[PDB]
């Protein structure tokens, strides 16, 4: 299901010209914020004791 | 004689005699338990009862219960086969080993020597510990205080010492723990089975011990003092030798004795302790004394309560021991360890017609530098340091080098700080803190003299800071 | 009631800390110029 | 410059030396009223240790 | 229709026996203390039991009458009543049944959830164990707060303190320790499991049933007994919940397992243990305390052993928890229960208000054992981090030079890493990276505002990316020299990607 692309990050950074980082900036910390939530969330949700 | 239990509150114990009564102090066996309790008397109430203080639990005591007189007070087990063992205060033996199989038996309670068999010769007793040795130095047949709140180093400090000097004493010794964590009497059993003064296999023990941890009734923290106190006056009197005498803590006889007082009908006393705390604990600190008969070290840990030396307990203590060590607290904070306090700390034997003039004359030039930097130091808090006179920086410089340099690594703290443990011999501490009074070091950096042995290691940790700059 | 040598650092209060602080900062800096010192020593005296 | 500044150094030591003065009279004064409790409860409770008897 | 058939099984059996029993009648009862007349034969500190099916114990026996002290409400009791010996001191039920169960003082359930079904019971007065059957304390009891497992730590046998004023932050360090052991306990080995007990002394029932409600969420009444002798419990009931709890983990310390329990707080149970004795007209003491209060406490505190191997290995470690006032240390319980402990955790409101949470006062706080029960990874970082704290504590009373500038921005950056949460332990591992990070001047770069932000990023970072090393830190229980460089470099790519 999940398997996501590694990322350099110091290499990210080189790559947004001046009028530009004030997207990259937030799309980082956007970022930063949902992979805290996926690991919030767990592997499975649990099972249910029908019987 | 067999009287008949008639009351139980606490930890104390009203037996009826219907034959005559025993006398105080005697020693009364409760029949049906398990276990074997101990009750002591301690007073006579008229009509032909008896109070008395339980040497262990009084848990499953019935009224009615019968009792025996023995007819003697406590009477432990004494002689060479009770060294490598443990004992309660009843003498029986805690360290499932088997019987302790002597041919003497004493009795705990006995008067003190009189004063016609007072030894009056003292001898520097040289411990390698730089502050003890130059500013409260111990002697030979002397009665020694640690005192100190919790948590400032009487327990490694004595460990230090039974390190030292028990290791290398030809003389037996006794360590009578009263009323201290039971862990900490572990410990030291196993230490002791390391190290070799306690002998498992052979009969070459060096050591008896006596436990009376704070699990303990106040009755057996009472009393457990006095029976490592008979243990170590035999060893005194008949084997005719030196013995050693190591207490942990002296404060726990005096609490025990105060937490029974109240039951047994006596008033209070200026802070919640027994009217008798003055007369209850000479009573015991005057048979510990080196007679000419034989000659008892009395190291003695006194616990002060809440750092407050003005407390009754160890303000009574102060008076019973030749030298003192007052561990401080404000000093440990600072790291530099063992706290013993340089000005709260004295000895007897601290006169220049007993030491020399040149060791007592360090030692008052040191004591007086630490003064000199305390009175600076109320000064420095609005001025600041850059405003001192040129010779008082000089002054603060030698009394911090002096503060850190009396600071020492023992060889039972290695596990806190992780360094090695130092010996320092007299002569080598003297020409120390001579050659840093008189200025042949006011270059080297303070913290070269922090936790090092003689001076020339400050010198060489001071060349490895430099190198390594 | 009266007062005494040292007393400033026994209360510990503001005071005490800020004494020990004004104390400690110069102390350091001069063991920072003596260990200079000491190792231009020991660079000049090897020959 | 090096006057103003000793007579700045002597009209501030003088008020430091006032406001400590004041401080040590209410501490005089709450030193006091302690001393005083501290005498009343431990006779306190001696005495209720004695009639409890 | 079957709610009836159930209500008829318990009828089904009964107890018919109707035993020929000794007795007594009350001559006098008020306060909460009966003095019986009779009971000749009744034993010291035994349970006895009124007329009402209500229990009590026999704590004065005096030649005239027996003084009882009630456990449960007095109105019930009248004069010219009848108390019958049970002729058993008294104890309380103890085993694996009451695991996840909220029970009283004496061991009954105290949250329906039906009956207790141990099947055997162990009396709450036993002596500690002796000086032979211990051994020195080796494995770390794992706390999860950083500042405890790294500068202050715990092992297991020991007997900590946790000491503060009111609302410092006590019982939230003891609910983090009995939270971060379900990752033991859901593993595999049982050396690592820690059974927990939580002994709620004073404390009003709205308390324990948000602390019990807390642990639900976290799924941790699997292994944890709450003990509650809550406020309008009869003093002789909070006076024996600290023994009850403490024999519900003797239990576990004597068959092999391991076992926690937290006092809470022992201050109170010194106020009924006091309430008590002044109503049994024992005579007072200092601040009107029994004479017999240290006693009171180092008789429980004592039972907190680390047995050998020989007597099963097992151990039981105490976390009591003192209520100083204005931060009074040197109170009369306070400087007992100081002395009688091994080491201490000083909470200070002034470092509480100064944003420092928990507050535990590292200058002060002590653990005899240090070295001992602290993992080599944790025993290797947490080592430096003690001399750079130690050092900027000494020159932090102002705020020049480039070494002493630097060494007070490494004081601080190793103190904003030190704060935490509630109820969010740490694995081990991730202390240790958390640390080390902080530790090798790495930090000093950001701002002091922002490592907070770091701390939490870099933990969800590396708990996904990098398991392997964490579990590599774990297994080994050390930073050798392959898991140094792998940290080195992730800290040093995650540091310039942030």
């Amino acid at each position: 299901k999940l398997a996501l692309k590694t990322i350099d990050w110091v290499a990210f950074g080189e790559i947004i010209p001046r009028n530009q980082k004030a997207v990259a900036n937030s799309l980082k910390s956007w970022n930063e914020t949902l992979t805290s939530r996926l690991a919030t969330l767990p592997e499975k949700p649990p099972a249910i004791d029908w019987a | 004689t067999t009287g008949r239990i008639v009351a139980v509150i606490g930890a104390v114990v009203d037996v009826q005699f219907d034959e005559g009564l025993p006398p105080i102090l005697n020693a009364l066996e409760v029949q049906g338990r398990e276990t074997r309790l101990v009750l002591e008397v301690a007073q006579h109430l008229g009509e032909s009862t008896v109070r008395t203080i339980a040497m262990d639990g009084t848990e499953g005591l019935v009224r009615g219960q019968k009792v025996l007189d023995s007819g003697a007070p406590i009477r432990i087990p004494v002689g060479p086969e009770t060294l490598g063992r443990i004992m309660n205060v009843i003498g029986e033996p805690i360290d499932e080993r088997g019987p302790i199989k002597t041919k003497q038996f004493a009795a705990i309670h006995a008067e003190a020597p009189e004063f016609v068999e007072m030894s009056v010769e003292q001898e520097i007793l040289v411990t390698g510990i730089k502050v003890v040795d130059l500013l409260a130095p111990y002697a030979k047949g002397g009665k020694i205080g640690l005192f100190g709140g919790a948590g400032v180093g009487k327990t490694v400090l004595i460990m230090e010492l039974i390190n030292n000097v028990a290791k290398a004493h030809g003389g037996y010794s006794v360590f009578a723990g009263v009323g201290e964590r039971t862990r900490e009497g572990n410990d030291l059993y196993h230490e002791m089975i390391e190290s070799g003064v306690i002998n498992l296999k052979d009969a070459t023990s060096k050591v008896a011990l006596v436990y009376g941890q704070m699990n303990e009734p106040p009755g057996a923290r009472a009393r457990v003092a006095l029976t490592g106190l008979t243990v170590a006056e035999y060893f005194r009197d008949q084997e005719g030798q030196d013995v050693l005498l190591f207490i942990d803590n002296i404060f726990r006889f005096t609490q025990a004795g105060s937490e029974v007082s109240a039951l047994l009908g006596r008033i209070p006393s200026a802070v919640g302790y027994q009217p008798t705390l003055a007369t209850d604990m000479g009573t015991m600190q005057e048979r510990i004394t080196t007679t000419k008969k034989g000659s008892i070290t009395s190291v003695q840990a006194i616990y002060v309560p809440a750092d407050d030396l003005t407390d009754p307990a160890p303000a009574t203590t102060f008076a019973h021991l030749d030298a003192t060590t007052v561990l401080s607290r404000a000093i440990a904070e600072l790291g530099i360890y063992p706290a013993v306090d340089p000005l709260d700390s004295t000895s007897r034997i601290m006169d220049p017609n007993i030491v020399g003039s040149e060791h007592y004359d360090v030692a008052r030039g040191v004591q007086k530098i630490l003064q000199d930097y305390k009175s600076l130091q109320d000064i420095i808090a609005i001025l600041g340091m850059d405003e001192l006179s040129e010779e008082d920086k000089l002054t603060v410089s030698r009394a911090r080098k002096i503060q850190r340099f009396l600071s020492q690594p023992f060889q039972v703290a290695e596990v806190f700080t992780g360094h090695l443990g130092k010996l320092v011999p007299l002569k080598e501490t003297i020409k120390g803190f001579q050659q840093i009074l008189a200025g042949e070091y006011d270059h080297l950096p303070e913290q070269a003299f922090y936790m090092v042995g003689p001076i020339e290691e400050a010198v060489a940790k001071a060349d490895k800071l430099a190198e390594e700059h | 009631v009266r007062s005494s040598a040292g007393a400033v650092r026994d209360a510990g209060g503001a005071f005490g800390k800020r004494e020990q602080a004004e104390e400690e900062r110069y102390f350091r800096a001069r063991a920072k110029e003596q260990l200079a010192a000491l190792k231009k020593h020991h660079e000049n005296e090897i020959s | 410059s090096t006057t103003s500044e000793q007579s700045a150094r002597m009209t501030a030591m003088d008020n430091a030396s006032k406001n400590a003065s004041e401080m040590i009279d209410k501490l005089t004064l709450t030193f006091n009223r302690t001393r005083q409790a501290v005498i009343t409860k431990e006779l306190i409770e001696i005495i209720s240790g004695a009639a409890a008897l | 229709a079957e709610v009836s058939s159930i209500l008829e099984e318990r009828i089904l059996g009964a107890d018919t026996s109707v035993d020929l029993e000794e007795t007594g009648r009350v001559l006098s009862i008020g306060d909460g203390i009966a003095r019986v007349h009779g009971l000749r034969n009744v034993q010291a500190e035994e349970m006895v039991e009124f007329s009402s099916g209500l229990k009590g114990m026999s704590l004065n026996l005096e030649p005239d009458n027996v003084g009882v002290v009630v456990f449960g409400n007095d109105k019930l009791i009248k004069e010219g009543d009848i108390v019958k010996r049970t002729g058993a001191i008294v104890d309380v039920p103890v085993g694996e049944e009451l695991l996840g169960r909220v029970v009283d003082a004496l061991g009954n359930a105290i949250d329906g959830k039906g009956p207790i079904g141990s099947k055997a019971r162990r009396r709450v007065g036993l002596k500690a164990p002796g000086i032979i059957p211990r051994i020195s304390v080796r494995e770390p009891m794992q706390t999860g707060i950083k500042a405890v497992d790294s500068l202050v730590p715990i092992g297991r046998g020991q007997r900590e303190l946790i000491i503060g004023d009111r609302q410092t932050g006590k019982t939230s360090i003891a609910i983090d320790t009995i939270i971060n052991q379900k990752r033991f306990n859901d593993g595999t080995d049982e050396k690592k499991k820690l059974y927990c007990i939580y002994v709620a002394i004073g404390q009003k029932r709205s308390t324990v049933a948000q602390l019990v409600k807390r642990l639900t969420d976290a799924d941790a009444m699997k292994y944890t007994i709450v003990v509650s002798a809550t406020a309008s419990d009869a003093a002789p009931l909070q006076y024996l919940a600290p023994y009850s709890g403490c024999s519900m983990g003797e239990y576990f310390r004597d068959n092999g397992k391991h076992a926690l329990i937290i006092y809470d707080d022992l201050s109170k149970q010194a106020v009924a243990y006091r309430q008590m004795s002044l109503l049994l007209r024992r005579p007072p003491g200092r601040e009107a305390y029994p004479g017999d209060v240290f006693y009171l406490h180092s008789r429980l505190l004592e039972r907190a052993a680390k047995m050998n191997d020989a007597f099963g290995g097992g151990s039981l470690t105490a976390l009591p928890v003192i209520e100083t006032q204005a931060g009074d240390v040197s109170a009369y319980i306070p400087t007992n229960v100081i002395s009688i402990t091994d080491g201490q955790i000083f909470l200070e409101t002034e470092l509480f208000y100064k944003g420092i949470r928990p507050a535990i006062n590292v200058g002060l706080s002590v653990s005899r054992v240090g070295s001992a029960a602290q993992t080599r990874a944790m025993k290797q970082v947490a080592g430096t981090m003690k001399l750079e704290l130690a050092q900027y504590r000494e020159v932090a009373a102002f705020a020049l030079d480039a070494a002493t500038q630097q060494l007070l921005s490494r004081g601080v950056r190793l103190t904003e890493l030190l704060k935490q949460g509630q109820y969010s332990p740490m694995a081990i591992e991730e202390q240790v990276a958390v640390i080390y990070a902080g530790v090798r001047g790495y930090l000093d770069k950001l701002e002091p505002s922002k490592i907070t932000k770091f701390e939490n990023a870099f933990l969800s970072h590396v708990i996904s990316q990098h398991q392997a090393l964490l579990g590599k830190i774990r297994t080994d229980g050390k930073i050798s020299e392959e898991s140094d460089a792998k940290l080195k470099e992730i800290v040093t790519n995650f540091l310039a990607g942030f």
